[PDB]
RNA sequence: CACGAGUUGUUCGGAAACUGAGCACAACGUUAUAUCGUUUUGUUAGGAAAGUGAAGGAACUGAAAAGGGGCAACAGAGAACCUGGGAUUAUAUUCCAAAAAGAAAUUGCAUGUGGG
RNA sequence: UUACCGCGUUGUUCGGAGCGGGGGCUCAAGAUUGAAAAAUGCAUUGUGAGUUCUGCGCUAAAGCAAAAACCUGGGGU
RNA sequence: AAUUACCGAAUCUUUGAACGCAAACGGCGCAUGGGAGAAGCUCGUGUCAUCCCCGUGCAUGCCAUAUUCUCAGUGUCGA
RNA sequence: UUCACUUAUCGAAUGAAGAGACCAAUGGGUUUAGCGUAGUCUGGCUAUGCACCGUCUAGGUU
């Protein structure tokens, strides 16, 4: 004595089962404000300094990259000391980091491009460009960080290699300056932003079929 | 001198409105899914009279579109609706007195009332005792309609506006005399303090604009001026012309 | 976190620690054989009082104004080994509390108030 | 004027425990200044204001429930008790004692009987 | 089964959408019989008039406050 | 010493910034620890449901913190 | 100054309760730029213009 019993879901008829709200819903304050800020940053002309952060490296090369950093990270706590009761690293910080950049000791410098305050690196690159030093800017502060043993890095400099890793340095260099320091006359003209919605972009589309 | 009497009821203190026995805000029904994309289907359960209000109120009652359960709504009444009436509301509604349809679907020349302003406004036109509306035109091109409200101006609405077919009830309402102070008294002790009124002149100088003197009289132009401060503003505000009109009447507004 | 069914979003279920008990703040040392006396203050001797002993079984006490029947059916028992069955209770117009406390007819009201001393 | 006494309630009036014309704590806003404003036409607040049923494997744990807390009527709503007394100097639908002068109604928790 | 006539109030009305006659179900207010209760109180049992709660169901351009608390059902459990 | 003077140890009712919620109310709670209870239960005891009494914590805001407490976001990433 | 745009700003409704597309550009990409053709630029490759590719997929009824 089995059979089906099919609703039916139409505008009067049965009462509907439970429907997902999420795009229609009143979210808390801050989260609806932490995404009108990306839509407002699209939208919006940015000139070319800021939109220098928007183009970053590769993922393969990245990941190359933060390979190198992690097999040259800093000594933890617990090492410094078992040391020093009787080597070489990255130069992390962004004191310790301008300053290797101003003299001509880095030989590579990895560039978040997400810091908060954007004021704290927004001259970096144009500085690397005034030396030659080659440098290029990736994804995550946070990745970064993970691959110093921090929370979160804002830049890293390379300033010496062993000879194990030599070729891989001297190929990563050549494949970041594919991408930052040969670009520089487009990177310092090309400005960004003026994207339209998906719904606009659609209207438009229509518009002119219906026009034409 | 001191505060004149029409600047003191901006206060609003003892001069608010009688509202204890008044039933709520009367509206239409919410512009949702269901009548943008179909209609809904209510059934009218009673007629009932309102203190302070002419017309009469009729409470429809609907299926929740979500839930299990009833929603009751509370309409000005047209005329001619009946308890046990069904009511059909959305963009699929047939045209019948009561039914409520958007003024593109309404055909032109007809007579309608509790027209929306805007869309989703619920109804602010022809709300009076025997008032409607007449459509006039329609327009494809810019998704407008015309109207003549009921004091003759025209006015372009959007064509996504509600309106409902009919006339309001209670006309012919101020065709009787009231004849006595007693009726008045009653009439107003329903809507609000503001009877009976004293005049000007019969006041004082410290009081009004107009009093005072030796006769009883107005010593300057009762017209003022449209940028007058409160306080100064009292007489024929504006006035473009005075007298008794020989000839047409033409419409009074901006 | 998945899906709401709901038009508006409201704080989720988080896990709550209950609070600790806390050392005491109290340092004092109170006795608890001590309660009854401050309960009970003395015996009254006037002619209505007299004339209820006599004919009603019924004693009549001022007691602390803050207590209550219950609390006056205790410290009645505890303080003199008999049983009450009534108590009626009346604040004074100079602000004391009197009690009327009527015995168990198992008990004489004459005897206990010889033992009292009235 | 002096001295000594007198007001007794499971049910009477109030509170516990309703809402009204209304008030204004929180939150937010404003002001050199909060000692200002909004705060019931369903109804705070750019607004994350719900703290426990059933559970299962004795307490813990957490699913489903938009719209914060409170006050304002001793004539509105609500509200389980009546007579007799030879029972006072003064209180009584409040006191009376095993033949309660007596007869009831109602609330909480337990125990037996029957039914289930 | 009623032929525009019939029923009914002091009074402004009711009937094929069911008048009237026979027999019934139910509600509201009273009466009666008894337990209480004579064991109490003090030193009978009939008419007429007046007055409350009650019933007769529910002026007006004036049209009869709300909530708690409680009651019954429809469903699932 | 019911003498005086001084001070190091104590006691310190109801309120009030008054702060669990109220207030012409000696009113009403939630959590936790105790006390009394010839109801019942049991072998004069012991135990005790409903009712009753006492101690401690429980305002809003802000700061620090959690051997590293529980979460939320079509914010940025990465599995 | 007149036309178009939408993200600032303004108004309304709601318990922020169902917007738009899939019907394909004058659209987006090295984390959905993969690949040709023609110029221009410094050896890792870019820029401009045009072509193909991916993103890109459903269905009442007739
Ligand atoms: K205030
Ligand atoms: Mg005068
Ligand atoms: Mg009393
Ligand atoms: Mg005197
Ligand atoms: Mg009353
Ligand atoms: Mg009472
Ligand atoms: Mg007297
Ligand atoms: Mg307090
Ligand atoms: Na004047
Ligand atoms: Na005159
Ligand atoms: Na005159
Ligand atoms: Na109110
Ligand atoms: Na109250």
């Amino acid at each position: 004595h089995f059979a089906a019993r099919p609703k039916n879901f139409g505008i009067g008829q049965d009462v509907p089962y439970a429907r997902d709200l999420s795009r229609f819903m009143r979210w808390p304050t801050f989260v609806t404000m932490q995404r009108k800020k990306r839509v407002l940053q699209r939208r919006l002309k940015v000139p070319p300094a800021l939109n220098q952060f928007t183009k970053v490296l590769d993922r393969a090369s990245r990941n190359e990259a933060l390979k190198l950093i992690k097999k040259y990270a800093p000594e933890t706590r617990k090492a410094r000391r078992e040391r020093l009761q009787k080597p070489l690293a990255v130069v992390t910080g962004l004191q310790e980091v301008t300053r290797a950049i101003e003299k001509k000791q880095a030989r590579m410098v990895v560039i978040a491009n997400n810091v908060d305050p954007v004021e704290l690196v927004l001259w970096m690159p144009n500085l690397c460009r005034a030396n030659k030093i080659p440098y290029a800017i990736v994804k995550d502060m946070a990745r970064l960080g993970d691959a110093i043993g921090r929370k979160t890095a804002t830049c890293v400099a390379l300033t010496d290699v062993n000879a194990e890793d030599e070729a891989t340095l001297k190929n990563l260099i050549r494949s970041v300056n594919a991408r930052f320091l040969s670009r520089s006359d487009v990177i310092r003209r090309q400005w960004g932003g003026l994207q339209l919605s998906l719904r606009s972009r659609a209207e438009l589309r229509k518009k002119h079929a219906r026009n034409a | 001198g001191k505060t004149v009497l029409s600047c003191r009821k901006g206060n609003g203190s003892v001069y608010q409105v009688h509202g204890h026995k008044r039933l709520g805000p009367a509206k239409l029904r919410i512009l949702d899914y269901a009548e943008r994309h179909g209609y809904m289907r209510g059934v009218v359960k009673s007629i009932e009279h309102e203190a302070g209000r002419g017309a009469a109120l009729a409470r429809v009652e609907f299926r929740h579109p979500y839930k299990f359960r009833r929603v009751k709504e509370l309409m000005v009444a047209p005329e001619g609706m009946f308890t046990g009436q069904s009511v059909f509301c959305g963009q699929k509604a047939p045209l019948a007195i009561g039914n409520v349809l958007p003024l593109g679907q309404i055909t032109e020349g007809c007579i309608v009332c509790n027209v929306e302003a805007k869309p989703g406004d619920r109804g602010t036109l022809a709300r009076a005792s025997g008032d409607y509306c007449i459509i006039i035109s329609h327009n494809h091109e810019t998704g407008r309609t015309r109207l003549k409200l009921p004091s003759g101006q025209k006015k372009s609405v959007p064509s996504t506006s509600r309106a409902m077919i009919g006339i309001i009830s209670g006309g012919g309402r101020i065709e009787k005399p009231v004849l006595k102070a007693g009726n008045s008294f009653y009439r107003f002790r329903g809507k609000r303090n503001c009877w009976p009124k004293v005049r000007g002149v019969a006041r004082n100088p410290v009081e009004h604009p107009h009093g005072g003197g030796n006769h009883q009289h107005i010593g300057h132009p009762s017209t003022v001026s449209r940028h007058s401060p409160p306080g100064q503003k009292v007489g024929l505000i504006a006035a473009r012309r005075t007298g008794r009109i020989r000839g047409g009447k033409a419409v009074k507004g901006a | 976190r998945k899906s709401y069914t709901r038009p508006q979003f409201r704080r989720p279920h988080t896990y709550r620690k209950p609070a600790m008990a806390k050392p005491s703040n109290r340092v004092t040392v109170e006795s608890k054989d001590i309660a009854a006396f401050n309960v009970i203050r003395y015996p009254l001797t006037t002619d209505k009082a007299m004339k209820k002993i006599e004919e009603n079984n019924t004693l009549t006490f001022i007691v602390d104004s803050r207590a209550n029947k219950t609390e006056i059916k205790k410290a009645m028992r505890k303080l003199y080994q008999v049983k009450a069955v009534k108590v009626n209770t009346l604040i004074r117009p100079d602000g004391l509390k009197k009690a009327y406390i009527r015995l168990s007819a198992a008990h004489d009201a004459l005897d206990t108030a010889n033992k009292i001393g009235l």
